[PDB]
Formats: C-alpha cells, structure tokens, sequence
C-alpha cells in the first residue's frame, strides 16, 4: 500500500 | 437546572470535529432551546433569528413575552464569517451551567455571510470576551459582564475542550473543576481586557528555540480565542516555525499545500507516525518579574482528523497551524490541550494539562515552570 498520500481540500 | 454545582457543568459542551464546541442555552419566555457556540475570541451573544438552510431552528422574537426590542441594528464581522441582525434585551438561562437567568443583550441575527456551518448543530454564538471589542461599541454589555452583575456568579469560568466525528468538553461558569486537569495551574496575565490578550516570550519546537526577537510573536497581539480553529501565527513566525517543522520531522519532500492548508495527508489507520513530528512549545508571561512558564502541545493537536473525505482504512489530518496578519490567536489547537481558566476576577488566564487530551504512550501534553528569563525585554507589541 502506498503511503502517505495526499487529497485536495 | 437544580443545584448549579460543578459536577452537573462538566460535559456541559458538544460538537462535531472540526465545526466548533457549542453549550445548550434558553432564551426567551417561554424558553427556546438553542446551540450557541463558546467563543472566548469576540463578544457579542447572537442568534440566528430567521430561516436559513444550515439552521435547524432559530429564535423567534414573537414568541417570548419578554423581548425587548433596543431598536438599533447591529453587523460583526469576524476574520472568518459575518452577521447582521436587530438589538434587543431577552431572559436567558444554561441548563448546564448555573441555576440563574439573566436579561442579556441578544443580537437576532437575520443575514449572514459564511458564518453558520452545515452540520455543526449550532445556531448562535456566545462572545465571552470584554465590552471593548463588543459591535456597535463597548456601551453593549456581553453577557458574561451581565450575568456577573445579576447574580452572585463568581467572576471567572473555565473550559475544557476535547479534542476528537463527536467532540465534547466543559465549561465551568463561576469556578474551576478538579477533575478536569492534572498537575499544577499556571498563570499568564491579560495584558489588556478587551480580547483575552497575552504575551508569549519564547517559542521552540522540539526544544529548539524559534530564535526571533520576541515582539515578532505577539505582533500586533496574541489572543487566546476558543472560537478559531487553528494556531493562528503571525507571518514571519508561521514562516519559521514550518520552516523548523519540515526539517525536524523531514517532511521537506510534503506538498507545499499539505503547509497552507489546502491539503490534507492521509495515512494507513492505526499507523499515523505521530513520533517523527515535533512538539512545540510556548513561554507565556509568568505572574512574576522576570518569570515565565511553557505549555507543550502534540502533533496531535496540530494536525487535525478529518473524516469523511476518504475510506476508514485511512486516518487523514490537515495541518492547523496557519497565517494571521492580525497577530497570534491560541485557538483550539492550543486549547484542546489545556483546561483553561479564565481568571477575569485577577486579570489572569491559567493553563493545566487538560484530563481529556489526546496523546500517545510515548509523549503528553505539558505545562511547566517556573523558567527564569535572563533577558528583560518587553515582549508585547507597543506602537
Ligand atoms: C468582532 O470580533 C472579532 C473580529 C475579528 C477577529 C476576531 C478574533 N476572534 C475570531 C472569533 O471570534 C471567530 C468566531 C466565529 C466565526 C465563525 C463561525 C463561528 C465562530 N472565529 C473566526 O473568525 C474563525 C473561525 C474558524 C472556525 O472554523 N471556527 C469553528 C467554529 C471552530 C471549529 C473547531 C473549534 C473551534 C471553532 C476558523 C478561523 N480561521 C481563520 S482558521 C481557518 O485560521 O482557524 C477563524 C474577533
């Protein structure tokens, strides 16, 4: 599994 | 409701991660019940008076025989939201909080721009703060002052806000609650009653001093405000201090929106790296000459859960740390770590670890002093 990642407020 | 003691204020408060903490009020004869939010950042008590899509209910004038309409309109706006409404006077009571009703101001809010917010369940807000920042000016009375005045109510409260998608906490009008915290109070002066104003005189994170000229930290003021979400720093403090967060937690390679807010990062649940990032600390002006005192909070106070915006599998936060250009504000990231006393009675706020904030078995939440500060430079910003 990829982490961390990251998502648009 | 019945005796007024401590122990039936405590879990006074609600809300919903992220949306605010609100206490149960009554207004109006025969009571309405409302939501109304605990802001120690302004001071003015209003209500949503008319229909809006976010507000399940609202105060309705007509209803009370003991409204008084003071014929003057009123319009706040805050650095988040705005509101406009009519003045009037109207008995108000706290089911969980003292056994009194007092006549108080209340703004019936009729418009507003970006203040109520979907979801939070509230519907009004309670400014606890002094008469000087009251809108239209400092001759509207806040509430806190009237019920002072009505009653026997000792000149002080208290909150303990607790961090998470329910959230809840206390406020103790009138008194301080054992059980709410652990270790020792420590006190900071108001510098000047009008917000809850203080003076920080160091800041460091993980133990490395910020190294900038003092005034720098309170320019053009710091104020501890239970109604802003975030810590709030002035520009070229909140440079710095991520800055000093990137390197001690080597999050250099993290995208430069995660740093302004516009992102969130999300982690495997169960597994969010709380150690590699550092805890930060700030030295508020002591009681004494020379004297100081340090609250320390987690990364779990500034980085904020959000929910709903990706699977349970995953625990996603937001970075609550932001720019100000209108000083430091100390809002909830700082206080969800602390039971927080203030001390209006003595012109002082005190700090203790909170019995209700979130931390790990590696690290805690701290208050500690005395510290000594060699340098007598007057930190507050003057001109
Ligand atoms: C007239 O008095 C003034 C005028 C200007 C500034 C101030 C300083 N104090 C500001 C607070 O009074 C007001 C009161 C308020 C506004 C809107 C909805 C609910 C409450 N708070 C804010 O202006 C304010 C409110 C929020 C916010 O989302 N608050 C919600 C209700 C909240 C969530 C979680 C915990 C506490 C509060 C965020 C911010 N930020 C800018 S942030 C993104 O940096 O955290 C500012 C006071």
């Amino acid at each position: 599994a990829l982490y961390p990642y990251f998502l648009p407020i | 409701g019945r005796r007024g003691s401590f122990v039936e204020m405590v879990d006074n408060l609600r809300g919903k991660s992220g949306q605010g903490y609100y206490v149960e009020m009554t207004v109006g004869s025969p009571p309405q019940t409302l939501n109304i939010l605990v802001d120690t950042g302004s001071s003015n008590f209003a209500v949503g008076a008319a229909p809006h899509p976010f507000l399940h209910r609202y105060y309705q004038r007509q209803l009370s025989s003991t409204y008084r309409d003071l014929r003057k309109g009123v319009y706040v706006p805050y650095t988040q939201g705005k509101w406009e409404g009519e003045l009037g006077t109207d008995l108000v009571s706290i089911p969980h909080g003292p056994n009194v009703t007092v006549r108080a101001n209340i703004a019936a809010i009729t418009e507003s721009d970006k203040f109520f917010i979907n979801g939070s369940n509230w519907e009004g807000i309670l400014g606890l703060a002094y008469a000087e920042i009251a809108r239209p000016d400092d001759s509207l009375e806040p509430f806190f002052d009237s019920l002072v005045k009505q009653t026997h109510v000792p000149n002080l409260f208290s909150l303990q806000l607790c961090g998470a998608a329910s959230v809840g906490g206390s406020m103790i009008i009138g008194g301080i609650d054992h059980s709410l915290y652990t270790g020792s109070l420590w006190y900071t002066p108001i510098r000047r009653e009008w917000y809850y104003e203080v003076i920080i005189v160091r800041v460091e994170i993980n133990g490395q001093d910020l190294k900038m000229d003092c005034k720098e930290y309170n320019y053009d003021k710091s104020i501890v405000d239970s109604g802003t979400t975030n810590l709030r720093l002035p520009k070229k403090v909140f440079e710095a201090a991520v800055a000093s967060i990137k390197a001690a937690s080597s999050t250099e390679k993290f995208p430069d929106g995660f740093w302004l807010g516009e992102q969130l990062v999300c982690w495997q649940a169960g597994t969010t790296p709380w150690n590699i990032f550092p805890v930060i600390s700030l030295y508020l002006m002591g009681e004494v000459t020379n004297q100081s005192f340090r609250i320390t909070i987690l990364p779990q106070q500034y980085l904020r859960p959000v929910e709903d915006v990706a699977t349970s599998q995953d625990d996603c936060y937001k970075f609550a740390i932001s720019q100000s250009s209108t000083g430091t504000v100390m809002g909830a990231v700082i206080m969800e770590g602390f039971y927080v006393v203030f001390d209006r009675a003595r012109k002082r706020i005190g700090f203790a670890v909170s019995a209700c904030h979130v931390h790990d078995e590696f690290r805690t939440a701290a208050v500690e002093g005395p510290f000594v500060t060699l340098d007598m430079e007057d930190c507050g910003y003057n001109i």
